[PDB]
Formats: structure tokens, C-alpha cells, sequence
């Protein structure tokens, strides 16, 4: 008869599932009356989000979706194509690429897609999106494959005229090759066409939020912009062609190897820096640990020093599968623990600000994925040998 | 003056010197007043219905020595206007509620002073978008009306602050949310009578500790009656504020009810006399201030005009309010004042 | 900008010493005449150059 | 050679048609002057409407289209894809659907589209839209099957970036699968995916048109909305969790029968009512004369009854052919008339407010189809065997 | 395995090229402050502009790309889709019709496209584009052939959403079938779906730009619009169902011949001629020196009249590979210069008005074509033989 | 709370009685001493309890 | 017209007894 998408779309339907997010934050508090002729210029706040996502492994239970979908979630809950509905609990998460993992509690008969290998692709190859557009489901669009970058992000016709940024990119012989993303952020929704991740960095990305809780990009802790910023001109820098240093990062390598506000960097292990842009993605090609010798301009600066793991991709009340924000400390050194916060539920039972976590509740936890994997195992008796640098006590 | 008028496009340069002296026994306001104020008005027919337009207003003051400028701009905006629609501008200009209250501010020097610059939506103010329709689509003559939206002008930039910042940040007592606000006015013949309504957001930085009327949003309520006809001007406003009214340098009333009156007569021979009356009482004010006078004066004075281009004037403002802690803290003038100017203007 | 950086990293130190402000940076630079070569670190996650 | 979706297009075009509707409606008079800085808060004008239409009866001419197109029509011309131009009148609409039928006065060797059957759509399935976007004529789009609504709407990819909503959906063999709707009404245009009524539907309302006059779909005649309104709050509703009875219908069931604003009607026939929206679905899946009992709530209220013929469907200057707002009376039971206007031309006529016509002219009128059906056979002498209850009177 | 367009689209991209054009305009002078909340109502300043090209001629180094790209250029940059770098200079321009051509300087190795022939398109024909929509690079997204006019813009679905009007159309054999361009004119971007020239009328004028130096488009040299013009209503026009004449344009035919503003052409060789667009269409079917005789309407006025050639597509500083608008003057009777302006290079090198160029610095100038022949060929001596109507001077 | 009721219904009557106001109400339940047994109608679609 | 607040505050001295240190 007629050719159609459907014969394969029926074996790729029950991999993707629609995911619905309950969770808070916080929102400044509204001063009234309110004049709609005036443009001006803390509480909790209750949202929903709605996505989809694409179960990447049957037996556990692991589906991979977009940041912007579960970022804050409280409840996450899971619904597969089947209708039969399942609660999720937040594995890992990574704002840059804007992709996440969460885990199916209690999976019960799934299926995964196959994952095709990103490398392969050509741009008359032929694409299809699958994704909840504006709520009322899960549609399919088809397409083909328009740029394909050369970080590699994969560019397609098949998208949503202003519809947010779906999921699933998959070919015609329904594997998965990219999840499409939203480069809108704080917003979700399109620029005209579709970016994807590819599918081989998502399966990379992936595995290190499982087999570590999080991924491996070390950060040069400086933050800044342009030289066209306002700050830029506003204190008039000399030789303008790189990054401009706004602010070097508190407890951070750039901070405590040395370098100041102003300095604009010019090279990166020789080779020339002319926008933050070009930096902000050059120090992601690098994992943790790294060395990084640049040069920075004031008079004439320049020195050489090694980043530890960002702080963008964190942890926060998965990690104890009870409730209460830690991430990795360099190598398999433990599990370092950041900035605590008001409520203090986990400040509340004896962990500071720099408080490692090296002792499983008894054991070795050189990392989130091994401590998560031992607050899972014995949720009995519970004893932290946590040591944030001399102090090693023992909390429960 | 207008000083271009060709192909459609009209300039008017206009502006005026205040030879001006005040006397008082509060030497803060003791002395030379001297100022001067500059504007232009344009206008551009756009199409035989559709006209653009744009104006600008600056005070430059006269009083200061020659290592110093005090100056500030009054107005700034642009805009469009349709015939038997509408008009729409955006800039610094005037907020909604002075369409009511701008009634009584027609004293020699004195008056106007129930509400302030930068002051929520009352007077002038910085980011107001402003559409208005006069005589109902050209259906009912004298029945004008006006809506308002106001942009938040938040925290100074590149001074620390973690939350609250926009481009043109300002010191709290001139800060504002999101306000919306409106106006109705009907003028038959000599008569008037009007309203308006505002409210406006308030921000972070003006519900601390440091500021007496802390409050979600400050609202304000206003009604107003005019006369000007035979040689007579009368009118009268009254206004009651939430968390709207500044108490010097307190910060602002709970709540506040303002009361301003002008009769004005003009002789043939030029002189025009005026006397009003102004007061802002202010109830609930914390601090155990309770209820206290935020302003209260009668104002009696004269102009003289010799014509269009130059007037003199003498303005007496008899202060009623008695020193007392309450306006000692706040700074609040109470002595008696009496102005003279000599104003030439063009 | 010829030689590689771009605006936001901090400089941490030039020719091994640290560099802990713009004024120490602007200073030290002001202690080499033309052609000199001078070797900064930089910081964005570990950026340096010559 | 290569691929291409010309040789079927070729036939299907000729069933295609452009329509061009003129006519005028009750707008405001305007206040002037204008002041576009002041945001403020009855005369015939006439509009000018243009969509696409496809020719479903080729001996009879009938062709269907969107009721945003020709809804108010005075005069309403179609042109044929081969450039002939034709007159048509009114013979049916249901703005529910946003679908109507014309028909094409005076027919002369036309061609209609094959209907295939909407219940074997598939998503992956192929789509192609016929419409005409912009006005400069007839556009054909392509795409597929994005989603199977499961009302079934279909929604597909195949729509057009800020145009309006055209009309037929055909499969890769030229039949007719849906007529693409705008669901932004009184405005036409698109969300940025397309919606169409699949053809199954459009048969069946279609037929409904043709043989009765209208549509048989009755209305529990209650008009209300959601318990978030600004009158569910400025009302203070208790238990929120159903529809909203912002008003109950003059001369309805629900005010016959028994019924008052405020009650948030909980369940239909034993099952749950949680929005005034799965109701207003509901009660669509309901012919005339049929009997729905429902929970109300008040304290604990709840009542059985049956509803009427809907008043969105009906009928005005079509039924004479000569010229002049009728539709169906409960089973055939003939054709009763509705609200009259101001320049009474019918009223003028002695037809009331509540004038039933079983006499068709002389026979049985037991449907506006009938009645019609007579109204265009013998043009001649015509008396109207009216009967509003009581008196029977015989009108010209 | 699975289709793909990437099989084909390899054999295309070496012929499309992206385009780096920088150069500077007149704006008005800002004046201050900036009130917005004031709705109001000279000096060059730089832009830059980016686009997509065709090389159509891989000899000569010729590439086709848009109008709106190229337009006040200064320096006009070629990059291959291999990444090697050219410069370029403008060969000709043609701002009705969006296209320009241009010329790679020192070509080495390049690929043509091959052009198919417009006139075979058919509807439901597949179409693939090619562009650089966002800046970010070269993009290609598919479709179909959506309208084909029948000027015969092509009329497809294979756009995108609010991105600027990129280049090349082409079929499934990768064939040049019409370059994609932007109906938003001094915007670019489009409508909602795309519209091209056909790869004929392409052929055509790019030959013309070629062989002339400019397209042989004769004007009527008037100016004004429809009937509904404030100027129609505000001058109160009679008879209101033609082209309305707002102004006749100096030493024009129109002008010369005779005509006054306010007349309404009727016709145009007999034929009605119902809204300027009818008449501006028309007129652009008739090439320099023709005749053609058309009714006006003042009391019942009627004239015939020879047209010359546009002002829109003009030359300005490639005509002496040197650098500094002219044009050609009716047939083969040299190049005739036009309105000379304010930094006058030109002029101060005794050129005025209306200066002809029939001596090739010695030999025939019959046109720019030519005369830019001999301009390229012996850059050593230089004397103009310039006669503008009875001065004949020879300038360096 | 505990016997059962929402915010929302409307008494209409107490112990058969109409209850045609919050008024009428608050002053019916004061003519009766703690442990007093008092069965009244509410409403929702037609809810009612003791 | 509450919360601790660090500040930094430098100025001279002078050495008064040198075995004792007080300054």
C-alpha cells in the first residue's frame, strides 16, 4: 500500500514516556497595589513541568531526559506509553548540556530503545521527534538532519512551531540519535528549528551521573563575559579580543591559584582565546583535575593551574533515599558536600560546608554513586564518617 | 517660541528664568533660588490623522558657584497620536494621578507638595507608558480618560546588591514596581470633575526596617472639582494613599489623606491673587508616631503679569505645623516661608 | 587577543608568581619594556598560555 | 525519475475548491477621537472572508468547509480549480466542529474527493493539507499523522507558520482523512501544529446536515465555566473540583427540569464531572431527546433529565430560498423557530418566538430538510402551516 | 539500509558558498537623551550582513545569491563549503527581483551547480533548501513545491520559522530549481512559508547581468499607488479602479512624453489595468525602448510612450575595478551616468549628470559590460571618452 | 469535621427546619446544651447528615 | 528615620614594654 512511519514508530512508542514534575522555588514576594503604567525596577512557589523522556535501560529502570523538565523537582512522576503510571527519583542532571537521568521506582516489564551511534550521522539523513508539545500528549514530527554541528549539537526541521523543546530524536530504523534540547533557557521553547544532543554524548554523559552521580567537567571557576559588556566599557579594558573577567569564583582554582577581576584572557595552553564563548567551551573538553595553563592580559599576566568538578551539575535529597547538596570532590577522594542552606535539615545533623564523606556508613565512598549505593542497600542503622578536612565524626 | 515650522514638522523651544529669593527662618531653604528651565516640544505630521511628537524638559539650577551643576531632567518622552483614537508615549513623564491633581499645583511658588518626583505613580516619574483617549473617540466632547503602566526602577547597579537591580537603580525612597494606573476626567464649560486611581508594586529595598510603612503595594484614591471661568479659578483635590506618601525621610504612611484647595482671581490690569490651603494627614504610622500632620500650610500670594513673557510674584507660605519630634526626625519644614520671583520666558 | 584569551578569565599569577588583583597584574607588566615575553596563568576550568 | 507527490495531487485537485464569502455582522460604534494612550472600556458592517472547501457530492454539488469561513455569510462564491465560477448557499454548519456545508448552485461536471476511513489512521501515516493560507490562492503543504487525539481530532505537521487554517488532510492516495480546523476561534490561524476533524466524522456530520437541517446534538442548555474563574472565587465555591454553573439557559431542560447557578455539577450518569470541559464533551456524545441524569451540588443536590436540540447549529435565510433563524424540534416532530431579529422580515410574516411548522406548505414537515425540500420545489404559492402550540395559522 | 538526501546533498554543497558582506549606510544622527515613554516623529555607519550563494559558474568564479544580502556593499567575502576563502566584487543586482550576482576574485578549483529547467515543476514536486538561517553556518531542510504562482515565485514549505530567507532551492536530483529569497523587504525573514525565484528566470536575469551590466527592465518611471492611499482620499479621486499617480518621476518618459499626477491609468495597451501592482507587474514584462500606449483619467486623458531603462538595478564602483552609478542608456548606445553624489570621486573627474561613455578609454562602450571589459584589461592608461550629450572630453 | 462535611455545602434546613441564613443558623445551634444530637440538610447535589 | 557584621579596622602602636610585648 502507502509507505509509513508507523510500523517502525510502533516499536519505538513504549521507550518513551511522558513525565510529569511537581516542585518548588523561590519567587520574591509581589508588592501591591500593581500599576501596569509603572515599570519598576522570598517564599516558596509550587510549579508543574511536563516532558518526555526515553527509557535508556529496561532493567533499572533509567530514563534520560531534559534538565529544564525535572531541574527542582519534588515529585517526579512517570507515565509509559502503555498508560501504566510510576513514580521517578532524580540519578543526575547536567545544565549545560541540558540533559538528565532519573530512575523508575519499582519498573515492572519496560522497554528501551537502542541507542545508534552519533558519529554516523549525515545531514540529508532523515529524522523523527518525538515529544509533549504543549501538554495535551505525545506527538511525532518528521524531518531530517540540517547541521550537524562540527560541541557537535544536532540541528533538524523537525521541530514545533512555538511548541517546547520535546525529547526523543530518533532515525528511521528507530534508534535513538539525539534528545532534543532547549537552548532558550529558563524558558524551553524554540528558535525556529531543533538542537539535539547526540545521541553518543548522551550515553556518555549519561553512565557518569550513574556510575559516579554526577558527570566529570572541571571548571576554571571564573565567571565574566565579552568584552562589549557593559563592565567592560564601564572600566575600559586595553586590548580587547578574549574573555573578560567579571569575577574570579570564591574557594575556586582560578581564586586560589591566582587571578583577578579585569585580566582578560587571551590563550588557553598557547592557543588564543577571543571570547568567553570559545573558553566556556574549551574548559569543557577537559574532566576534572586537569591542568589548563593560560595567559591573562593586566599589563602582562600569565600562569598555569589545575580545576576540580563544577558546580553547575550537583546532588541534592537523592543521594539518602530519606529527604533534606554534595557533588564529587577531584578524583575518587570522596564525596565533598557545598553550600548548606536555611531549613538546615542535613546542616542540622553535624555536616558543615566542606564536610567529605570518604566512609560508606562503615565503607569506601569515593563517590555519590558508591555512598548512594550504600543508603540504598542498608536503610537501617546509619552513621556518616564524614570528616570535612580534620574533623572526622561519625552523625547519623 | 516656535522657532520651525516647514513640510509638516513643528519645534517649539521654550523655557524660562526664575530670578527667585527665598526668606525663612529655616536656612536650609533661606536664600537665592535661582533657576532656569528649558524644553522643546515636536511635533511631525505623520499622515493627515496620524501625528508623532516628542518632548523634553530640563531645570538647570542658577543658585550654585561655578565648581558644581545641579540639573535634572523634568520630562522625556515620545509618542504617537491618532485623530479621534488616541495617543500612546513612553519616557519619563507625568503619572496618571497628576491629570486630577495637577488642578490645585497652580501657586505663585508654593503648592504641589502632598505628593513628590519620583513618587510611585503621582507626579513625575522614570518608565511610564501612557495611553490616553480624548472626547470618546471624538463622541463626547470634554470626557477624557488615561491608562498607565509604570517599569520597575529598582537598585543602583554595580553597587553589590544581590536581588532588586535594574540599569537606572535609585535610592529606595525613589524606587517603584510594576504599577498600573487611571484616569477619568469631564470638563462642561467652566466646570470640572475627575478621578484617578494607581497601584504600584513596592520593592524589596522599601520594606526593611530602615523605612517606616512597610507594605505589598502602595495604592492611591483621588477626586477632584475645578472651576475656571469669569475671571475665577477654584478647584480642590483629595486623595487618600496606602503605604504611597513619603514622611520625609522616614519613609512612607501607612495610610495618608491629602487635601489640597486654590481660589485664584484675575484682574484685567494683570494682577492675579491666590490663596490655598494644603494639608496630608497621616494615621498609623509605627514607631508610636500614630497619627501625625505630614504637611499642613496656608498659602497666600500674588503674580503679576506684565504679559505673556514676564511676571512677578510674591508667595507667604503661613506653615502650621508645630516643631515636635515627629517632623524633627523626619525633617519636615516648619517654619514659615515667603518667596519672591521675577520670571522672564519665552 | 593575537596570542588566545578571552574576557571573564581571572588571571592567577605571570611567570609562576601569583597574581591576587588587576593593580599587582597592571603593576608587574609595567616592569617589562616592549618585546619582552611574558607567560601568565589563566583561569576558566585551567587555561594558561605564553 | 524522482519521487513526487504531483501525480496524485493531480487528482485530487479538481475536488478542491477556493471560496470566497462576503457578508456582515453587528460591530460597535466607534468613539472618537482616538487616543492610543488611554485604554479604554450598533451598526451593520460588512467582511470579507476567503478559505478552501472540498467538493464531497459531485451530482449534488456539496461541499464541505470550515463554519469560520462562511459563518454569517450573505453571499458566498466558490471557484473551481480549473478556474469555472459557481454560486453557493448555506445547507448546513456546526460551529462545535467548526464544520459546515455548502452547495454549489447550479452544478455542471464536477468532481468529488474519495473519503477513506479516519479509523485507520496511524501516526507514522503520511499526510498531505490543501488550503489557502494567505489568500493568494491554493497551497498544498505535506507532512504526517502527529497525533490520534484517542474527540479524535488529528493532529498533524502539515499545517503553515502564522497562515490560516485551510482545509483537507488527504492520505498518500487522495483520500479525504480529516478537514483541517482552526481551534482559535473567531480568529482562524494555528497553535503551530495543525487539527483536523478526521473524515469518519465529517462524513457523518455532514449527512446529518443534509438530511435533518442540522445537526442532532443536544444541549443540557447550562452555560458556566471552571472553579478558577474570578466568579467561583468572588462566590466562594465549596468542594472545587467540577464545573461551574455560572448560569442555567432560558426555556431549557436544565432550567425546566430544574437546576440554579452555583451547583458544580459532580457526575454524569454515576460518572465523576471534573471540569466543565470533560461536560461539555460529554454531553456531545448525546442526541436529542435522550435522558442524562447528574449529581449536583449545593448541600447535596441532584436531578435526571432530558435535553434539546443546541442552539449553536441552526439555521436563517436558507430554508426559503427566497430570504429573511429556525432549527429541529425535539425527534421529527417538525421544525420549531427561534429567536426572531429587529427587522422582522419573517416576524413581519407571523412567526413568533415559538412557531413550530409540520405543515409543509401543505405536508409534513416534520425537519428542516423537508421543509426545505419543498421551499425548493414549489416556489409557486406558499403557505406556511404554522402551529406556535395553539393557534394554526396559515401564513404566506 | 535507509533513504537519505545526504547521497546527493554531497554532490551539491561544493557548489554553495556562504557570504560575508560588510559596508555602510546613511542614518539618521541620534539625538538625546532617549525618552520611551515619547513616541517621536546624518553620518555612515557600518553593517554587516551574511548570506547563502550559488556558484553557477566555475570558470569565471559567478555566484548568484540575494539582493538583500549584497546591497551597499564595500567588501563582499566567499567562503567554500570546504573553507577556503575568497573575496568578491558585484557583477550585478536586481532589488525586484531579490537577486545579485557576483564574482569570486582569483578562483581556483571550484564546483557549478548544475540548473534544471523552472518550467517543469509540478506541485507536489520535492523540494530541498539550502541557507545560513541564523548566521550559525549551512543549513539544509526539505519539502515540497507549495504554489507555483503561474511571476512565478515558487511558492514551498521547505523554510523556517522567523529565519532569514536563505538561498538555494533545489530538487531530489540536486538540480538548481530557484533561489529562496525574502518578500519583507528592507527586512528579510519570512512569511511563513518560502517563496523563489524559478531557476529560468534566474538563468535569465543573471545572464543579462552578465552580457549588460545591468537587466534590461524598462520603467514608466511614475510612482504612486493604490486607491486607498490617503493621498487618493485626501485629493478626492473620481472613478476609483486603477493605478493612482502620486508623482511623475523627472527627465522621465512618463515625464518627457507627458502625464501629471492624479491621473488614474485605466489600461495599458488596451487591457484594464485595475491596481498599480497589475501595472508595476506589467511593466516589467516589457524591456528597454519598447512602446506602450496606456489611458488615463483626469476628464478621459490617453497617451503612448517609449520607456528607458530602471534606476532601481544599477552600477556604482565595479564598473573601474579602480573603486568611487551609472547605468546603460537605451540600446547599445554607450553607458550613461547617473545622479553623481557628495564625496563626488566621480564627479571630480569631470563627470557630471548626464554623462554618456561610448569611447572604451579608445574603443566602443555600447555598455557596461564592455566598458567594465576594458577597465579590467589595461589598468596602465586611462582617458574616458566621455561625451554627456555634446561636450566630448577624455578624462583620466 | 469529625461526623463529616466540607466547606462549599449549604445547610438548608436543621432537624427539618429551613435554614434560610448563616443568621437563622448561628442562633438555632445557641438553643441547644452540649452532647445534643442535631440531624440537618446540606447541600452539594443533595447532601444531608445527623 | 539585627545582625553581626564583620569589618576591618588598621592603625599603629607602639612597642611601650619589650620583654612583655605590650604595645
Amino acid at each position: 500500500q502507502m509507505p509509513s512511519l508507523a510500523p517502525m514508530l510502533e516499536k519505538v512508542m513504549p521507550s518513551v514516556v511522558s513525565i510529569n514534575v511537581e516542585g518548588s522555588t523561590t519567587v520574591n514576594t509581589p508588592r501591591m497595589p500593581r500599576n501596569f503604567q509603572q515599570f519598576f525596577g522570598g517564599q516558596q512557589q509550587k510549579f508543574m513541568a511536563l516532558g518526555s523522556g526515553v527509557i535508556i535501560d529496561a532493567d533499572k529502570g533509567y530514563v534520560v531526559t531534559n534538565n529544564h523538565v525535572v531541574d527542582n523537582a519534588t515529585v517526579i512522576k512517570v507515565q509509559l506509553s502503555d498508560g501504566r503510571k510510576f513514580d521517578a527519583k532524580m540519578v543526575g542532571k547536567d545544565p549545560r548540556s541540558d540533559i538528565a537521568l532519573i530512575q523508575i521506582q519499582n519498573p515492572k516489564n519496560l522497554t528501551a530503545i537502542k541507542m545508534a551511534d552519533s558519529d554516523a550521522l549525515r545531514v540529508g539523513d532523515y529524522t523523527v521527534a518525538i515529544g509533549n508539545p504543549f501538554g495535551l500528549g505525545e506527538t511525532v514530527t518528521s524531518g531530517i538532519v540540517s547541521a550537524l554541528g562540527r560541541e557537535n549539537f544536532i540541528q533538524t526541521d523537525a521541530a514545533i512551531n512555538r511548541g517546547n523543546s520535546g525529547g526523543a530524536l530518533v532515525n528511521l530504523n528507530g534508534e535513538l540519535i539525539g534528545i532534543n534540547t532547549a537552548i532558550l533557557a529558563p524558558d524551553g521553547g524554540n528558535i525556529g528549528i531543533g538542537f539535539a544532543i547526540p545521541s553518543n554524548m548522551v550515553k556518555n554523559l549519561t553512565s557518569q551521573m550513574v556510575e559516579y552521580g554526577q558527570v566529570k567537567r572541571g571548571e576554571l571557576g571564573i565567571m565574566g563575559t565579552e568584552l562589549n559588556s557593559e563592565l567592560a566599557k564601564a572600566m575600559k579594558v586595553d586590548a580587547q579580543r578574549g574573555a573578560f573577567v567579571s569575577q574570579v569564583l570564591p574557594n575556586s582554582s582560578a581564586a586560589k591559584a591566582g587571578i583577578k577581576a579585569g585580566d582578560v584572557i587571551t590563550s588557553l595552553n598557547g592557543k588564543p582565546i577571543s571570547s568567553f564563548a570559545a573558553l566556556r567551551a574549551q574548559v569543557g573538553t577537559m574532566p576534572v583535575g586537569s591542568k589548563l595553563t593560560l595567559g591573562l592580559l593586566r599589563d602582562g599576566k600569565q600562569v598555569n593551574v589545575n580545576l576540580e568538578l563544577q558546580q553547575s551539575s550537583q546532588n541534592q535529597v537523592d543521594s539518602s533515599s530519606i529527604f533534606n547538596e554534595m557533588s564529587n570532590k577531584g578524583k575518587d577522594q570522596g564525596v565533598v558536600v557545598n553550600n548548606v542552606k536555611t531549613g538546615t535539615p542535613a546542616a542540622q545533623i553535624g555536616l558543615k560546608k566542606g564536610d567529605v564523606i570518604i566512609g560508606a556508613n562503615q565503607q569506601a565512598v569515593k563517590n555519590i554513586a558508591e555512598l548512594r549505593k550504600v543508603l540504598d542497600s542498608k536503610p537501617s542503622v546509619l552513621a556518616l564518617n564524614i570528616q570535612r578536612g580534620d574533623s572526622t565524626i561519625y552523625l547519623l | 517660541a516656535e522657532v520651525y515650522n516647514k513640510d509638516g514638522n513643528k519645534l517649539d523651544l521654550y523655557g524660562k528664568v526664575d530670578g527667585l529669593h527665598y526668606f525663612s527662618d529655616n536656612k536650609d531653604v533661606d536664600g537665592d533660588q535661582t533657576y532656569m528651565r528649558l524644553g522643546f516640544k515636536g511635533e511631525t505630521q505623520v499622515t493627515d490623522q496620524l501625528t508623532g511628537y516628542g518632548q523634553w524638559e530640563y531645570q538647570i539650577q542658577g543658585n550654585s558657584a561655578e565648581n558644581e551643576n545641579n540639573s535634572w531632567t523634568r520630562v522625556a518622552f515620545a509618542g504617537l497620536k491618532f485623530q479621534d483614537v488616541g495617543s500612546f508615549d513612553y519616557g519619563r513623564n507625568y503619572g496618571v494621578v497628576y491629570d486630577v491633581t495637577s488642578w490645585t499645583d497652580v501657586l505663585p511658588e508654593f503648592g504641589g507638595d502632598t505628593y513628590g518626583s519620583d513618587n510611585f505613580m503621582q507626579q513625575r516619574g522614570n518608565g511610564f507608558a501612557t495611553y490616553r483617549n480624548t472626547d470618546f473617540f471624538g463622541l463626547v466632547d470634554g470626557l477624557n480618560f488615561a491608562v498607565q503602566y509604570q517599569g520597575k526602577n529598582g537598585n543602583p547597579s554595580g553597587e553589590g546588591f544581590t536581588s532588586g537591580v535594574t540599569n537606572n537603580g535609585r535610592d529606595a525612597l525613589r524606587q517603584n514596581g510594576d504599577g498600573v494606573g487611571g484616569s477619568i476626567t469631564y470638563d462642561y464649560e467652566g466646570f470640572g470633575i475627575g478621578g484617578a486611581i494607581s497601584s504600584s508594586k513596592r520593592t524589596d529595598a522599601q520594606n526593611t526596617a530602615a523605612y517606616i510603612g512597610n507594605g505589598d503595594r502602595a495604592e492611591t484614591y483621588t477626586g477632584g472639582l475645578k472651576y475656571d471661568a469669569n475671571n475665577i479659578y477654584l478647584a480642590a483635590q483629595y486623595t487618600q494613599t496606602y503605604n504611597a506618601t513619603r514622611v520625609g525621610s522616614l519613609g512612607w504612611a501607612n495610610k495618608a489623606q491629602n487635601f489640597e484647595a486654590v481660589a485664584q482671581y484675575q484682574f484685567d490690569f494683570g494682577l492675579r491673587p491666590s490663596l490655598a490651603y494644603l494639608q496630608s494627614k497621616g494615621k498609623n504610622l509605627g514607631r508610636g508616631y500614630d497619627d501625625e500632620d505630614i504637611l499642613k500650610y496656608v498659602d497666600v500670594g500674588a503674580t503679576y503679569y506684565f504679559n505673556k513673557n514676564m511676571s512677578t510674584y510674591v508667595d507667604y507660605k503661613i506653615n502650621l505645623l508645630d516643631d515636635n519630634q515627629f517632623t524633627r526626625d523626619a525633617g519636615i519644614n516648619t517654619d514659615n516661608i515667603v518667596a519672591l520671583g521675577l520670571v522672564y520666558q519665552f
